[PDB]
Parts: structure tokens; C-alpha cells; sequence
RNA sequence: UUGGCGGAAAGGCCUUGGGUGCUUGCUGGCGAAUUGCAAUGUCAUUUUGCGUGGGGAUAAAUCAUUUGUAUACGACUUAGA
RNA sequence: GCGUUGGAUUGUUCACCCACUAAUAGGGAACGUGAGCUGGGUUUAGACCGUCGUGAGACAGGUUAGUUUUACCCUACUGAU
RNA sequence: CUAUCUAGCGAAACCACAGCCAAGGGAACGGGCUUGGCAGAAUCAGCGGGGAAAGAAGACCCUGUUGAGCUUGACUCUAGU
RNA sequence: AGAACUGGUACGGACAAGGGGAAUCUGACUGUCUAAUUAAAACAUAGCAUUGCGAUGGUCAGAAAGUGAUGUUGACGCAAU
RNA sequence: GUGAACAGCCUCUAGUUGAUAGAAUAAUGUAGAUAAGGGAAGUCGGCAAAAUAGAUCCGUAACUUCGGGAUAAGGAUUGGC
RNA sequence: GCCCUGAAAAUGGAUGGCGCUCAAGCGUGUUACCUAUACUCUACCGUCAGGGUUGAUAUGAUGCCCUGACGAGUAGGCAGGCGUGGAGGUCAGUGACGAAGCCUAGACCGUAAGGUCGGGUCGAACGGCCUCUAGUGCAGAUCUUGGUGGUAGUAGCAAAUAUUCAAAUGAGAACUUUGAAGACUGAAGUGGGGAAAGGUUCCACGUCAACAGCAGUUGGACGUGGGUUAGUCGAUCCUAAGA
RNA sequence: AGAACUGGCGAUGCGGGAUGAACCGAACGUAGAGUUAAGGUGCCGGAAUACACGCUCAUCAGACACCACAAAAGGUGUUAG
RNA sequence: GUCGAAUUUGGGUAUAGGGGCGAAAGACUAAUCGAACCAUCUAGUAGCUGGUUCCUGCCGAAGUUUCCCUCAGGAUAGCAG
RNA sequence: AUAUUGGCGAGAGACCGAUAGCGAACAAGUACAGUGAUGGAAAGAUGAAAAGAACUUUGAAAAGAGAGUGAAAAAGUACGUGAAAUUGUUGAAAGGGAAGGGCAUUUGAUCAGACAUGG
């Protein structure tokens, strides 16, 4: 409970989340915005695709000296990628979502992505052996996420 | 502080940037001046080059060493089918420059064309021209009109044409499409010899015979990104030079505190748009005969075809334009073909050259004979064979 | 609505025939206030979304796959109902 | 506008001689140019000689041997979406 | 084999604020000031012009009533003899 | 060891494996050292020369001693250059 | 096994197949090779590279402390059967 | 006099620029016009000076009131004040019906240091005024400790010839096990034991959060247990340089 | 480099000299209205493309104190003497 | 380079900081050497470099004199509060 | 009678309040370093009380989502408050080779000060 700033109804969304988890915040971070307001089932197939190596993630902020690729037109972009680890951590979480909106008792079919975000999580320190017997950090930059899915509201 | 001693600067600088070409068909940026008092005619043409070979003939240079005298000679041959006619352009004088007007196509329009216009021809409805058709259903009227127009007030006139590129042996099914400028008399006896030609045909013998110098225009074989000894000549550095030696030691003085615009670096070779003059022509090809590669000294029935075919490229079917030496572009890629922009009195110009025999032998390999039936008279009957 | 002309960016110009409103060329019959002694008053033209009633037209590009005349990656050039 | 060179001895710039040549002009750009090179000279520590000094040591004297770091940032430039 | 592109993993140096020039003047070589040239998102591979690039409070030189290694009929002493 | 026959005249067929020669400077030689910028012509050396000393002694050690090194020694010796 | 051989190369017993991986083959690199003609003209300087190389037989200079120099140099040969 | 010659230097450039030719150039003269923190008049703040005034008469006598002049500032001097921990005194001061603290392009007061207030957040203490006292105010010190960025998903993860197919187990397999192939170490070994040193790493079972710079079901990891048997192998005895 | 008197900069902003410590004008509490200084008034730029008499034509004109330089010597250019 | 000896080398033992050890480089003496390492004397001294924490109001400088192993510092007079 | 930064036993403070106070408020002369003499830290606070989240559900799990406990989960053994740097998301705006600042106003947002006069 406490998710950041919400503008949906809570009777017409199911929420979840993740934290301390393993995975690359900026590259996670790109593939979460990757699908921020689509509807549940066009993210899903399209992340699913992203493993495909059919479609690609664009990376937006974090993305200085990233490759380029042709995946990219799609969304007006030249520098994309397909950061497996970010979509599996993700989609796990869409999943949770999903089977929660659905105990909950909402139209699946209905259902889009309301709300997603990434934080950073507390840092994890290893350890790197520099030349001139030195030593620096060798750090994992874990990644918080947390989404919400909503009906979509019909005129 | 004044360098050492001199030496000339390496590379042109107008040939600059040396990038890559925008198309991979090079633009004429320059047609002939037109004379209107000679028949209408194209001024360039297209074609695909297809290999080179050997010539042998003898000189025509009264007070040279080899003068009566027997010269081997490199030459290109592009493959050069009939180009078709199906539009015309008309152009404007305008303080801003010249100016298209309008375009007047032509009724029917092959797939050949067609093609050009689309990204996707397999899944495409080929609407192509289908509603500018529908213009020549009235008894003439809105081409009509447009034709008058360009008679009007036009001041220069191009065809549109296109390969066949379908008459050789690539795999390209989409044929290239040029604009070409109607050099023949009046303003009106242009475009009538444009309307009068719509979908029909024209061949290199109505353009181009023999002895006639003509230049060649063309985008250069490519060879990607390229370091600066190669791409410009620059010398190699010692041999204990750390950090590599195909560099350039010294990039630019202090001031201006700015690599400068003429300064080698690496990058970019080939794929460059070149015109390139005083080409002679040596042998206009006719498809049709059986005798292409044939002399009046050498009469044995051969085509210009290689033994084994012209590698990479294929056979050669179809009318031919014989070029001295060589062409910018490789095998395969288009080439528009233009009339002299000038006169020349070169007498290295006006020597009119009759061969005497073409080296028909592979390429594909170090060939021993012209012709199928020497190499059997040579070797005599084989394992195979009967 | 009849003819024409305009290609320098013509996208406008002259011309023929009636139709229709206005006409301060002239002569009459009415109206106006109280918005209170100025504030505060004619609404111009851009786009853009929606609404209606009519006329109309019924494709492509990209991803992927493929060529190698191209290529560090993008890009380029081919091919596929 | 355009060229202004090949070499013997020297760490040399300079000097000088051979030779070619249309000509072998003079200079700048942090005495251009060391995250471009090279490291021969100079100018750390080893060492020999000569001169000087009682000596430790000295020399604008001769000599030999002596580790040449980093760009992935910004701009520039070259190419490329 | 790299560099290059991708999954995973993932540092460091350095950072007043920053990052296009020409002239001017100016602490007498400006990214910023003045006067002009100009000036169009976001970007990839290269590069070694420039950031007086970075890397140890200059090791040369001088100053300090600051040292230490060493030498000597400098000064003042001392184990010894 | 010798002879015949044989081959695209090859055959230490891969592997393995001294380039040579004429001189100058310089240290005789093998040997040694600046671990991490100097392997040298520097240090050493055999050889040569010089000096001191017969034990109550020469050279050296210790704050001192009924203390100690040379000395399990004695000049063909030990010590010092 | 080859061979002078505890060399190099190949194998048996025994032991490993462990050093992130996929796709491409731009520049510039690190490591390995090759170049027509010329043959040090490069350079402080042949630096780097190249050339020589086993074995049998023949042959072998100045000088010398008579021991050397000396694998001096220069040649012929080499498989298989 | 003006103009021309005399008059040659390195990025491309400077009457400031544009451009100007009976000038927008040079010499001279006449008027008008533009404009500084200066001058003239006035309001307000302060500082300084001169004066009036508690005569019985409500609320400041270090006060109220009238008048004139003046105002640059480093180093530095003095003055009047703002803010902090703790102390004496007093508002019988605020407070779980919410102290303090924190957040807030919300409000008000002061020239300012600062003060005050609303909303939010919170949870046990805390103000004002007169005085007392100092371990009393930060932007710097290549300051101290800690925390965090840009760099950057970048440099990179390229020495030691080399991997491949299938099955099995598992949520999950390039990496674990078994099978097969392909190869290496080549007995100067990637073989078999020991001395120093370690100290349980050995072995079995379970097992994967961290660690093995990809991964992991595997491990020298994690948890739990097991294991080292002597008259003959050493120590132990001996003496060595020496102590 | 170094003295004399004074005024400045340093310590000082404001207006002018494009720019600039030091020139010119003028020194500063918060402000309104007026007027000016030095300097300006074609356009950048607030303000007469004002008035008046001459001078000057440069295939290198010239354009404002400090100030961002020019000299000897020449000219049948042209002006006045 | 050298590779059967002035050979390489394990363990034990000995030598300790103005001391050792040195086939001699000021070399080595635990990544330390022209005097190791560790604590204390020690908050060693610094005419030198760096920093030195709130607001406003008033006044407001000196770089000159004399003396000083004085010349990057003091005393002294002046200027200032 | 005098001395007493050691030992035992006590009474105190205009001292400090976890980067302060002894180095140590804690399994502190501890963990760790060094051949050795020596060097020597970091580290206190859920709640009145574990009432430490039964149970359902998605997951391989860790966890999520419900539910539940509690005065509070805006206290979940990462735990009082929870600032700053720095960061995600949402919303508003601007952006031809920095940004930021001064005087002035347009435009948008926001906020005010006013109150009492017969029915
Ligand atoms: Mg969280
Ligand atoms: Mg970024
Ligand atoms: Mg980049
Ligand atoms: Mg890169
Ligand atoms: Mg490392
Ligand atoms: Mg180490
Ligand atoms: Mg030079
Ligand atoms: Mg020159
Ligand atoms: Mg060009
Ligand atoms: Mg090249
Ligand atoms: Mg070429
Ligand atoms: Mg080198
Ligand atoms: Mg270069
Ligand atoms: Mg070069
Ligand atoms: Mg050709
Ligand atoms: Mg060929
Ligand atoms: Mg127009
Ligand atoms: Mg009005
Ligand atoms: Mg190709
Ligand atoms: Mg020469
Ligand atoms: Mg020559
Ligand atoms: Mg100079
Ligand atoms: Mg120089
Ligand atoms: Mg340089
Ligand atoms: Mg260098
Ligand atoms: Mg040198
Ligand atoms: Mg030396
Ligand atoms: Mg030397
Ligand atoms: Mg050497
Ligand atoms: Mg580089
Ligand atoms: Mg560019
Ligand atoms: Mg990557
Ligand atoms: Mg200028
Ligand atoms: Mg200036
Ligand atoms: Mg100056
Ligand atoms: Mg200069
Ligand atoms: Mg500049
Ligand atoms: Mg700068
Ligand atoms: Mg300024
Ligand atoms: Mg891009
Ligand atoms: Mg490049
Ligand atoms: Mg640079
Ligand atoms: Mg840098
Ligand atoms: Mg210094
Ligand atoms: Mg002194
Ligand atoms: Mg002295
Ligand atoms: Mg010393
Ligand atoms: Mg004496
Ligand atoms: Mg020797
Ligand atoms: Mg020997
Ligand atoms: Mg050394
Ligand atoms: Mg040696
Ligand atoms: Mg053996
Ligand atoms: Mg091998
Ligand atoms: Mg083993
Ligand atoms: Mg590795
Ligand atoms: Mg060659
Ligand atoms: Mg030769
Ligand atoms: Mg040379
Ligand atoms: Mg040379
Ligand atoms: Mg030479
Ligand atoms: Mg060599
Ligand atoms: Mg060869
Ligand atoms: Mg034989
Ligand atoms: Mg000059
Ligand atoms: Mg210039
Ligand atoms: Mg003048
Ligand atoms: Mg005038
Ligand atoms: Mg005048
Ligand atoms: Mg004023
Ligand atoms: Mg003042
Ligand atoms: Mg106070
Ligand atoms: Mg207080
Ligand atoms: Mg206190
Ligand atoms: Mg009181
Ligand atoms: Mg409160
Ligand atoms: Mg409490
Ligand atoms: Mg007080
Ligand atoms: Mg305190
Ligand atoms: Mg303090
Ligand atoms: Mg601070
Ligand atoms: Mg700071
Ligand atoms: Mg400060
Ligand atoms: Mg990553
Ligand atoms: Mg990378
Ligand atoms: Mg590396
Ligand atoms: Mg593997
Ligand atoms: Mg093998
Ligand atoms: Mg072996
Ligand atoms: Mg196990
Ligand atoms: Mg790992
Ligand atoms: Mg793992
Ligand atoms: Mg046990
Ligand atoms: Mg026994
Ligand atoms: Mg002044
Ligand atoms: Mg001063
Ligand atoms: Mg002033
Ligand atoms: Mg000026
Ligand atoms: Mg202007
Ligand atoms: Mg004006
Ligand atoms: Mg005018
Ligand atoms: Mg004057
Ligand atoms: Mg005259
Ligand atoms: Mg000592
Ligand atoms: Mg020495
Ligand atoms: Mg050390
Ligand atoms: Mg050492
Ligand atoms: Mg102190
Ligand atoms: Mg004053
Ligand atoms: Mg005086
Ligand atoms: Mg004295
Ligand atoms: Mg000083
Ligand atoms: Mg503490
Ligand atoms: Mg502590
Ligand atoms: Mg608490
Ligand atoms: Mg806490
Ligand atoms: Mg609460
Ligand atoms: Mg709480
Ligand atoms: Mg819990
Ligand atoms: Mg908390």
C-alpha cells in the first residue's frame, strides 16, 4: 500500500508490485515507460515479442552510446534495445496484476496500464580488483517496481 | 613554423565531402547545349555496365611511335537494351532558377516503372497510375491541355524514360527511371517528338555512333569506412610509431585551436558520384546480331559475351555502347551515358577506330580460348563428349 | 453568366448578358432618450476538435524475412500473395 | 594561381659537399606539430678521461649507459542515423 | 583476437559554472565581456586541433635568519690514545 | 662403407638449427652489482708492489670487566692499502 | 615413435576439455605471415625484419701467450627402393 | 590645404557594425534636440545638530514635539540589533481536543539578521519577557565524517588451440549429471605423492539469499552431520653452526 | 627603471570614451518631476538624412583627445596664396 | 647472458639502525634506505601558504619616516577609530 | 595537619547528548591490519503490549494482492520522526551553440484587504 501519485479509480484497479529486486533500474526503467498506458494484453504480447528480438524497447534517458537499430522507427527512435532480464522481472509483475484485478473481479478485457514506475533500491556492494593494488566498487543497482491496472471507462 | 620542406597537398578539394551518395543512379547536373536546328534526339541514355575486355587495332596518330602500328587496348561494355519513353517534363526560366511546370505521363505505364514507385510490390494494390489513365478517356482534353501548356511556356524539355531492365541479366525486377533533356529544334517540335513517342522505344543508334567521345556519369564502387592512408594518399607512418601508423601525425598547430576542414581523417570511401570525360566510343552493340564480338578482319560468328559469361554480370542480350578504357561504377549498377558538353578537336578525338579483333577468352579465370568450338579443335575430343 | 488574357511566385485581370439588394441624384412620413457627464466600444483571421446534408474516393510505409551493386551499428540496394 | 626535390658527414637547426632540376625562395601558425611518433642531443641517479680542488666535489670540457602514462567527456574535425 | 552490435554484468579518472567562432580590449594568447559572424530536436563510429585537458601544494631558479647526506687546519667539543 | 634402380632435381622436406669477414676505442679472461629507468669501459679477480706485527704483539670489538674477533692462529702467518 | 637427446612434434596409462556467451568482419589496433623491381637510398644507428643453420666428406688466412684463431672462410652431398 | 606615391607578415575582420561620396568624410560657424546615481523642488528612511516640553493634570522622559544639514567605501574602529545550547526570575505561559521537528513558486511583519501564521506531516514535550552564561551562527580551509551525483548502462568482462549432439534432473539448463563425438595435458604432465604453509577446505546428506565480476539445479559456497586408529611411519634420543 | 608637486586608481559604483582599474563628466540613502554635464542625434540607438561657406574622388579615400603609430622625399591632381 | 661451478638452492644458525651487510650500486637491511620500522617527547617551531561562521548604522586608512643579520618580517612616527 | 588522572565505596554538576561524551551508551581494546613492537573502528530508539500479520489468493520461490492485528502499518523485526544531495512517476511550462540574475510590463495561475444599510 502507498504506491506514488495515483489518478484512477481504486474500484476500478487492481495494483501490484516488487522491490529489492535484481535488475538494472535504468534498464528496467525503459522498458516499464515502454508500456506505460497500454492496455494489458497489447504490453504483454508486444514485451512478449521484445524476447523475440520482433519488436524492441526504446531507451529514452539512460541510453548514451546504446547501439542503434532499425526495431526503432516504430516509436520514432534510433537507439533501442531488448533487455531480457527487465522485461521477464516486468512482466511477472503484469502477471501478478492480472490475477489480482481477476480475484478482484474486473474485465480483463477492459483492463490497461494505469499507473508504472521504478524506483531505485538500495545498492548492492561487490568488490573489483584495480591495477596498482587498488580496489573499487562493483555495484549492483537493484530496481523497486510497481504498476496498476485499470478498467478503461466507456462514454 | 613553415614546414620543412614541401610537398603538394594530398587529395582534391572539390570533391568534398566525402561522403556517401544520396541515389546510387548519379545525376547529369549538365546537358549539352541544345542546337535547335538539328533533328530531336535524347541527349544522354541509360544502361547497366557489365564487364571489360580487350581490343586490338591498329593506330591512327600520323608522327607517333606506333603509328600504322598494332595497340591492345582496355574496354568496358555496358549493357544497354532500348530505353522507353513514358512522359515529359517541361521546364521554366526563374530568377530562382529553372522550374518544373508540369509532367505529362504516359497511358500505359509497365510494371517495369510501376515498380520504381512502390516499397512493397508484392503487397501492394498497384494503383499506380490508374487514376491518370482515366485522363486519356476523353478525346484528349486534360493531356492535351497540359501538352499546350509545356509548349507555352517552357524553356527546356526532358523525356522521362526508363531501363528495361528486364532485357538483362539482373535480379532487380524495378527498372530506373531519368529524366533527359530534348535537344532537337523548337520548343513545339519537342514535345510533339515526346507525345509521339509515349510508351514506344528508342535505341543507343539514334544517340550515340562511333568515334563519338562521350562522358559517363555514375556513383563509384563503395568500400565503407575507410582510414586515412587509403582513402587519401596520406604516407604511413614509421614502423615504431606507437598507437598505430595509418594516422596522420599531426592533425593541425595550435591555432586555429580547431581541426580544420582540410585535414585528412578517416571515413567514408567509394560511393561517390563522378562525371567522367572524353570516353570514345570503340563498338555500338546491336542485339540482334550473331556477330557482335566479330571484326571485319576477325569474322568468326561470336558475340561480345565472354567464354563463360561476364563475371558477376551475366550475358549480353541486347544493343551495347563499347566504351575505351574504363567507367566509373562497378558490374551491375546504372549508368547514365551523356553526349559531350563540348566540341573536341582533340584528333585524339577525331580518330576514327576500326577494330581488329575482341578478346572473347574468360574472365573468370585465365582463359586460353575465344570461342567453344577452338577449345575442342585444340584439345580434341574428351571423356565425355560423343 | 458570355468572351478573352495572365506561368517570375501566373491563383489574378479585363470583357458580354440579364437577375437581385442598396442607392445620400432629389422630396416626404416615422424612429432614437434612461447606456443617465468619459471608462466599457464594429468584430477582423488563425488553427483545432467536435455536429449535421450533399457530393466524392476505397491505399501504403515500417517491423520481420531476403539480395550484396551496400554496410561498424543505423542506413543503402534488391526480392517475396 | 602552382611547384620548390634525391643524397655523403653531423643529435643537430645551421654548415658543407655530391647530384638532379623549371626552380631547388625566405618566413608564420605557443621559436606549428611528444594523451601524434621518435628519443640521437641536452639536463637526475651508474661509469672513464682531462682541467680545477687538500678534499667532498666542480666544469657554459670529451665520453658511454640510462622506464616517453590516461581520452570512454565537451567542443572541433571526419564520416553516419 | 579486438574494436563494432546484442543478453547478462559493470567500474575509474575528472567536474566553479560550462562548452561554436573572428576581431577588440583585458593580468600584454577569452567558452563567458564588447562589436560582428551566426544560430534548429535527439543522435552513432572514428578522431587527436582545443579544453594552457588530467596525473603529486615546481624536482629548475630564487627567498626563508628551514633541513639533512658528505668534506675539510671553519667554529666548539669528544670516545680513544 | 660401396653399387644399381627411381621422382616435376626432391630429400636435416614438419620439427629442430651459428650469418660471415676487415678494423678502431675499451676491460685480459670465467665471475659481480644499482630487486622496480644504468649490466658497463664500473666492482671482483689471478698477478704485481707496498705497509704493520715475534704474542708484554699488530688490526679490531666493548659502558665495564678474571670481556671479545683474527686464533684449532705464529711471518710459506694474520692484519692494512 | 621420430631423433644425439629428459629438445621439438605425435601417442598410451592417468587427468582435464576450466577460463561469460551470441551475431558480424568498418576504421585503427595486438599477435602471426607474404610481396614485382631496387637492396639500407630509410634511420642517431640495419632498430625491426630477413638471410645462415643438422650431418658426412673435402677444404681452411693474418696473428698468436703455440694452447688457439676455427664450425675461420669456401665447397659437394643428403629421399625412396 | 585636401588628395596621390613613398607604405612589406603570417586563421577571416573591423572608423564599434552597417553603410556613407554637394557625406553619414575634412575645416568652420549658427540653432534645435537626446541623456548620469550630478544640479533644482517635494515625499519617506536614517544619521548628526539646535530647540520646546511631564506646571497640578492615564498609556513610552533612554520619551513626545518643532527646525536645519548631511548620506561613497576595502583594511580597520565603534554602535544598534537578529539567531543558538544551558542558568536565576516571571507570564499560576502553550500542549496528546496534539509539544517539538519536518514539508509547503500559501499569508502577514521587519531595510535586514529574522519574526509570525495557515494547510500537511508528526507524536511528548515547549515557548515568551527581564536577566545570567558560553564548546553561540559557515560556502570555501587539495577542511572532517558520512551520504549522493554527472561520468555510464560507458571503459570494459579478448593471454593459457575447442567445442558439439542427445538424454536425464529441475519453476527454470550455453554452464549440473549420465551417454556419445571432437580435442588438450603428452610423463620436464593439466599424472601420482609429499616439505613449508593452511586448518576441515576432506566425506555424505540437504541445499542457493549472499559469494564464484555471464549464469547456476553446480562449488573450495550455505545448513546439518560424519571422519584422522601405529612397539616397527615421524616426533621423541644424539650431536652441528649456535643458543 | 628611477625622483619632484598635485590629482587619481588602489578602497568607487554612476554617465561618456564600442571595449577597458587610472581619460572625460560626475562621486552614490529609498523615490517622483524637471534640467544638464562629458558625449551624442542616417540605421543599429534615445535625439535635425538640421541650417551655412568651402574642401576632397582615393583600381589602398576619410572619418575625433588619452588611443591603439607612421617619416625623409616626391606629384603638370586640385584649391587658395 | 650463462648453464658443472667464484654454480643454483631448502631449512637451521649468526650479524640490528650512525648499526649491520656490501665482488662497492649509497646497494641491501620485510612494496621502506644518503640512516628501517614502532610509540612517546608532540598540539615539536614556522617573519611562510590556506581558511577564519549573523544583519544593519556611523566614522574611515596605509604602502611614507627612523632604527633593526633589516629587504615576504618587526619596532617607531604618521594616517584611523 | 600534607599529596593522590591508581584501587574500593559513595554524594554531586549552569559539562556531553550517539560525527557530541572516554577509543568503546552495543557480544569494545571487540571485528579487522601487521612478522613484530603496535595500530584499532563501525555500530543506541517497532509498539503500552508481538497483538511479529491466522486465513484466502497469484507465484517455482522471495514476495505481491485481499484479509487480519494495532490508537496508528503515513509504526511490518528494512521498523519513532524521516530533512538535504540525488531519483521514478504524475501534472504545468519553457527551450535555433549553456543556464541562472536586474528593472518593467503583457498573459496565465494564485492570493488577498475589505462590511454594514433600511426591507
Ligand atoms: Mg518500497
Ligand atoms: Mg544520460
Ligand atoms: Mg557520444
Ligand atoms: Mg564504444
Ligand atoms: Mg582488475
Ligand atoms: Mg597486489
Ligand atoms: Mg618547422
Ligand atoms: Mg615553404
Ligand atoms: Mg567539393
Ligand atoms: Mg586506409
Ligand atoms: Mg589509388
Ligand atoms: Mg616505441
Ligand atoms: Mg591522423
Ligand atoms: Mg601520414
Ligand atoms: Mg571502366
Ligand atoms: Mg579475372
Ligand atoms: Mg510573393
Ligand atoms: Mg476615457
Ligand atoms: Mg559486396
Ligand atoms: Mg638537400
Ligand atoms: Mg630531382
Ligand atoms: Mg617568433
Ligand atoms: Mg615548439
Ligand atoms: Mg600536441
Ligand atoms: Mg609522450
Ligand atoms: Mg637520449
Ligand atoms: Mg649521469
Ligand atoms: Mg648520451
Ligand atoms: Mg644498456
Ligand atoms: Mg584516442
Ligand atoms: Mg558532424
Ligand atoms: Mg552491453
Ligand atoms: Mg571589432
Ligand atoms: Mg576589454
Ligand atoms: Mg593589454
Ligand atoms: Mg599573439
Ligand atoms: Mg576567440
Ligand atoms: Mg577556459
Ligand atoms: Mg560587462
Ligand atoms: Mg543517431
Ligand atoms: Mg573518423
Ligand atoms: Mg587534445
Ligand atoms: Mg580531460
Ligand atoms: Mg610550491
Ligand atoms: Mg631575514
Ligand atoms: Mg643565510
Ligand atoms: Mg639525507
Ligand atoms: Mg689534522
Ligand atoms: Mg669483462
Ligand atoms: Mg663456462
Ligand atoms: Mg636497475
Ligand atoms: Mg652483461
Ligand atoms: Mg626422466
Ligand atoms: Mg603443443
Ligand atoms: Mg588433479
Ligand atoms: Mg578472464
Ligand atoms: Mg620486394
Ligand atoms: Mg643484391
Ligand atoms: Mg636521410
Ligand atoms: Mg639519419
Ligand atoms: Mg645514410
Ligand atoms: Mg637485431
Ligand atoms: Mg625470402
Ligand atoms: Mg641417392
Ligand atoms: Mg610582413
Ligand atoms: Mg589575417
Ligand atoms: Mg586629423
Ligand atoms: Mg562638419
Ligand atoms: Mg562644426
Ligand atoms: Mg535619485
Ligand atoms: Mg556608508
Ligand atoms: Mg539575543
Ligand atoms: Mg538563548
Ligand atoms: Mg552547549
Ligand atoms: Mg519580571
Ligand atoms: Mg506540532
Ligand atoms: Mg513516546
Ligand atoms: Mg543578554
Ligand atoms: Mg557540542
Ligand atoms: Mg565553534
Ligand atoms: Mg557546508
Ligand atoms: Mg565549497
Ligand atoms: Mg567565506
Ligand atoms: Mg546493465
Ligand atoms: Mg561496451
Ligand atoms: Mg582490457
Ligand atoms: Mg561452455
Ligand atoms: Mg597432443
Ligand atoms: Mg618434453
Ligand atoms: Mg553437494
Ligand atoms: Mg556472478
Ligand atoms: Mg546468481
Ligand atoms: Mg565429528
Ligand atoms: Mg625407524
Ligand atoms: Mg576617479
Ligand atoms: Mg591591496
Ligand atoms: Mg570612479
Ligand atoms: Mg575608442
Ligand atoms: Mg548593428
Ligand atoms: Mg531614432
Ligand atoms: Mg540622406
Ligand atoms: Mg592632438
Ligand atoms: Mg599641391
Ligand atoms: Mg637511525
Ligand atoms: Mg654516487
Ligand atoms: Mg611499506
Ligand atoms: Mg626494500
Ligand atoms: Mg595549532
Ligand atoms: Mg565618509
Ligand atoms: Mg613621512
Ligand atoms: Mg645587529
Ligand atoms: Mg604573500
Ligand atoms: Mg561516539
Ligand atoms: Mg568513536
Ligand atoms: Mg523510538
Ligand atoms: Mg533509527
Ligand atoms: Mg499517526
Ligand atoms: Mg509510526
Ligand atoms: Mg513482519
Ligand atoms: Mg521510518
Amino acid at each position: 500500500a502507498r504506491y506514488g501519485a495515483t489518478s484512477t479509480n481504486p474500484a476500478k484497479s487492481a495494483s501490484a508490485r516488487g522491490s529489492y529486486l535484481r535488475v538494472s533500474f535504468k534498464n528496467t526503467r525503459e522498458t516499464a515507460q515502454a508500456i506505460n498506458g497500454w492496455e494489458l494484453t497489447k504490453a504483454q504480447k508486444y514485451l512478449e515479442q521484445v524476447l523475440d528480438h520482433q519488436r524492441a524497447i526504446p531507451f529514452r534517458r539512460f541510453n548514451s552510446s546504446i547501439g542503434r537499430t532499425a526495431q526503432g522507427k516504430e516509436f520514432g527512435v534510433t537507439k533501442a534495445r531488448w533487455p531480457a532480464k527487465s522485461v521477464k522481472f516486468v512482466q511477472g509483475l503484469l502477471q501478478n496484476a492480472a490475477a489480482n484485478a481477476e480475484a478482484k473481479g474486473l474485465d480483463a478485457t477492459k483492463l490497461y496500464v494505469s499507473h508504472i514506475q521504478v524506483n531505485q533500491a538500495p545498492k548492492q556492494r561487490r568488490r573489483t580488483y584495480r591495477a596498482h593494488g587498488r580496489i573499487n566498487k562493483y555495484e549492483s543497482s537493484p530496481s523497486h517496481i510497481e504498476l496498476v491496472v485499470t478498467e478503461k471507462e466507456e462514454a | 613554423s613553415h614546414r620543412k620542406y614541401e610537398a603538394p597537398r594530398h587529395g582534391h578539394l572539390g570533391f568534398l565531402p566525402r561522403k556517401r551518395a544520396a541515389s546510387i543512379r548519379a545525376r547529369v547536373k549538365a546537358f549539352p547545349k541544345d542546337d535547335r536546328s538539328k533533328p530531336v534526339a535524347l541527349t544522354s541514355f541509360l544502361g547497366y555496365k557489365a564487364g571489360m575486355t580487350t581490343i586490338v587495332r591498329d593506330l591512327d596518330r600520323p608522327g607517333s611511335k606506333f603509328h600504322k602500328r598494332e595497340v591492345v587496348e582496355a574496354v568496358t561494355v555496358v549493357d544497354t537494351p532500348p530505353v522507353v519513353v513514358v512522359g515529359v517534363v517541361g521546364y521554366v526560366e526563374t530568377p530562382r532558377g529553372l522550374r518544373s511546370l508540369t509532367t505529362v505521363w504516359a497511358e500505359h505505364l509497365s510494371d517495369e516503372v510501376k515498380r520504381r514507385f512502390y516499397k512493397n510490390w508484392y503487397k501492394s494494390k498497384k494503383k499506380a497510375f490508374t487514376k491518370y489513365s482515366a485522363k486519356y478517356a476523353q478525346d484528349g482534353a486534360g493531356i492535351e491541355r497540359e501538352l499546350a501548356r509545356i509548349k507555352k511556356y517552357a524553356s527546356v524539355v526532358r523525356v522521362l524514360v526508363h531501363t528495361q531492365i528486364r532485357k538483362t541479366p539482373l535480379a532487380q525486377k524495378k527498372a530506373h527511371l531519368a529524366e533527359i533533356q530534348l535537344n532537337g529544334g523548337s520548343i513545339s517540335e519537342k514535345v510533339d517528338w515526346a507525345r509521339e513517342h509515349f510508351e514506344k522505344t528508342v535505341a543507343v543508334d539514334s544517340v550515340f555512333e562511333q568515334n563519338e567521345m562521350i562522358d559517363a556519369i555514375a556513383v563509384t564502387k563503395g568500400h565503407g569506412f575507410e582510414g586515412v592512408t587509403h582513402r587519401w594518399g596520406t604516407k604511413k607512418l614509421p614502423r615504431k610509431t606507437h598507437r598505430g601508423l595509418r594516422k596522420v601525425a599531426c592533425i593541425g598547430a595550435c591555432h586555429p585551436a580547431h581541426v580544420m576542414w582540410s585535414v585528412a581523417r578517416a571515413g567514408q570511401r567509394g560511393y561517390h558520384s563522378r562525371t567522367s570525360i572524353n570516353h570514345k566510343i570503340y563498338r555500338v552493340g546491336k542485339g540482334d546480331d550473331e556477330a557482335n564480338g566479330a571484326t571485319s578482319f576477325d569474322r568468326t560468328k561470336k558475340t561480345i559475351t565472354p567464354m563463360g559469361g561476364f563475371v558477376h554480370y551475366g550475358e549480353i542480350k541486347n544493343d551495347f555502347i563499347m566504351v575505351k578504357g574504363c567507367i566509373p561504377g562497378n558490374r551491375k549498377r546504372i549508368v547514365t551515358l551523356r553526349k559531350s558538353l563540348y566540341t573536341n578537336t582533340s584528333r585524339k578525338a577525331l580518330e576514327e577506330v576500326s577494330l581488329k579483333w575482341i578478346d572473347t577468352a574468360s574472365k573468370f579465370g585465365k582463359g586460353r580460348f575465344q570461342t567453344p568450338a577452338e577449345k575442342h579443335a585444340f584439345m580434341g575430343t574428351l571423356k565425355k563428349d560423343l
